[PDB]
């Protein structure tokens, strides 16, 4: 998983 | 949506990458924050919801050495503490 | 989801960032072209959907100098060019 | 709008 999809699950 | 209101670092945070308003959705926020932090490649590599904050501005913002993305409670107290909401 | 099979120059730019497969989700593959573009700081300053590829790997990968990144076809064309579906 | 919000649009 990248950074910007765990970022994305923030929200 | 509601406008919410950076304090200093972290409006310092966002501007640095473009974000050119005093007052963002909360939606922004987390779209400019996320930038920042690929940005300046903040992120692990091997681990990549790990962020190393030490010696950046994000973590004179956060008060933290690291933390963990998976932890979404933790990383939005940090952020409403960097915010008048 | 079906994993597609990116192709060399998209391979090491995924990879440059992080991503340690040889097949990806378009949705992954759309992640961490994302994070590239980030970065490496690609994106104007101004008008943050103007991405420069010139004398990058996304140039390269792209056959392109400039894009942007509202031309959705465009982009996903570009992208598909680069993938094994 | 940042780049990340436009990239996001693509999706
Ligand atoms: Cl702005
Ligand atoms: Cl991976």
């Amino acid at each position: 998983t990248s950074f910007a999809e765990y970022w994305a699950l923030l929200s | 949506e509601t406008l919410v209101r950076p304090k200093p670092l972290l409006l310092k945070l966002l501007k640095s990458v473009g974000a050119q308003k005093d007052t963002y959705t909360m939606k922004e926020v987390l779209f400019y924050l996320g930038q920042y932090i690929m940005t300046k490649r903040l992120y692990d590599e091997k681990q990549q919801h790990i962020v190393y904050c030490s010696n950046d501005l994000l973590g004179d913002l956060f008060g933290v050495p690291s933390f963990s993305v998976k932890e979404h409670r933790k990383i939005y107290t940090m952020i409403y503490r960097n915010l008048v909401v």
